[PDB]
């Protein structure tokens, strides 16, 4: 076992050949069963049993998560304002790449780096000849994710430079981890969104002389991770009366947490960049030879992994947005385009993955930076 | 037979050319059957005036 170089690029696996890999933070449920406190699985009984006939699955996230923490460390180290975010993808990219040693789909990116600036809340990456420079009066939300043999894992923060930000910044923080603790097993959701709402909603913000208040962005909410799928199918929400839906043991999710200087609510802005694969649809005919062939290319190469244009022209492969807008029509591929408040708001966005693990509840994402 | 010539001209200036190149594309077209032509017969497919 050996150590991490300065600029991290010794593979996860190889810091830990023993196999094993860090745990997140292990935390008990909380004590929603009318005062009875949870504190009774974590005995080793069937439960725990149970609980080692999943550890292999397990060490996957562990490992994914790890990679996840130095990479996003790294990328606090250098990063600052002046510097377009095409290269910063660049380098994030590059730098996961190497921690996570891809190789095929047993190992690499989950889903394209986001980066959205100002008003803009997700799924907005730099396309080819984009030329954005960054300010010092801006704020980004990095959002990107590594997945090991398809264990996905998901995590995002925000970034600032104007130290005018830091009210809603602890404003989301505390949001995102309020939801983290008020998540458990046999659980509403809209337990979930009433507590998000009822933590985030009690904040003020002062920004360049006017006093505005933080809501959630009704729109978005989190998710439920698969097998290779990020969107399971279960949408825990941000916002007060949703499903009544309860989460269950052996289930992953990621914690999505949006606050808004603005309208709450999200629409299209700018040039879609993030695609996905339907996981769903089966075989659907084409009759565009070059559409067929992106189709093979992109399920040998992306699977049902969220997938961006950069990581295309990335394989060499040109010409190609008009056979992906055939799949999209086809129904086979689900374009993602970034979505933005009004003009001149600002969003931060907080995101984990948490674990719902039978004896504890395990965030997986959890980190000493946040 | 004297060929006219007018003490002054009837139209004080030159109507201005309002069907131009700009006028003559209106737009390129992107339908499924408009792909295969640009790929196989390297022809391009476009909506344009209907007095071109
Ligand atoms: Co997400």
């Amino acid at each position: 076992p050996k150590v991490q170089t300065d600029p991290p690029s010794v593979p996860i696996c190889d810091l830990y050949p023993n196999g094993v890999f860090p745990k997140g933070q292990e935390c008990e449920y909380p004590p929603t069963q009318d005062g009875r406190t949870a504190a009774w699985r974590t005995t080793s009984e069937e439960k725990k049993a149970l609980d080692q006939a999943s550890e292999e699955i397990w060490n996957d996230f562990r490992e994914a998560a790890e990679a996840h923490r130095q990479v996003r460390k790294y990328v606090m180290s250098w990063i600052k304002p002046g510097m377009t975010m095409i290269e910063i993808c660049e380098k994030l990219e590059d730098c996961s790449r190497k921690l996570i040693k891809e190789n095929g789909l047993n190992a690499g990116l989950a889903f394209p780096t986001g980066c959205s600036l100002n008003n803009c809340a997700a799924h907005y990456t730099p396309n080819a000849g984009d030329t954005t420079v960054l300010q010092y009066d801006d704020i980004c939300k990095i959002d990107f994710g590594t997945h090991i043999s398809g264990r996905i894992i998901d995590c995002a923060f925000t970034v600032t430079f104007n130290p005018k930000y830091d009210t809603l910044l602890k404003a989301v923080k505390d949001a995102t981890n309020t939801g983290i603790k008020c998540a458990g097993i046999d659980v509403r959701l809209c337990d979930v969104g009433e507590a998000i709402q009822e933590v985030m909603e009690s904040y003020e913000v002062e920004i360049d002389g006017k006093t505005y208040q933080v809501k959630p962005i009704r729109n978005l909410n989190g998710h439920s991770i698969g097998q290779y799928r990020i969107h399971a199918g279960k949408t825990v929400p941000i916002v007060k009366g949703g499903e009544a839906t309860r989460m269950e043991e052996g289930e992953v999710y990621a914690i999505e947490t949006f606050g808004s200087t603005g309208k709450g609510v999200v629409h299209d802005d700018m040039e879609c960049s993030h695609y996905m694969k339907n996981f769903d649809v089966g075989h659907v005919p084409i009759r565009l030879p070059r559409t067929k062939h992106l189709l093979n290319v992109i399920n040998e190469n992306f699977g049902t992994l969220a997938f961006c244009r950069r990581w295309l022209d990335r394989l060499g492969e040109s010409k190609y947005l008009m056979a992906l807008k055939n799949l999209c029509d086809l129904g086979i591929v689900d374009p993602y385009p970034p979505l933005c408040d009004i003009k001149g708001s600002y969003t931060a966005q907080f995101e984990h993955t948490i674990l719902l693990r039978p004896t504890c509840k395990e965030v997986v994402s959890r980190g000493d930076d946040y | 037979r004297l060929r006219r010539q007018p003490k002054y001209p009837r139209k004080s200036a030159p109507r201005r050319n309002k069907l131009d190149h700009y006028a003559i594309i209106k737009f390129p077209l992107t339908t499924e059957s408009a792909m295969k032509k640009i790929e196989d017969n390297n022809t391009l497919v476009f909506i344009v005036d209907v007095k071109a």
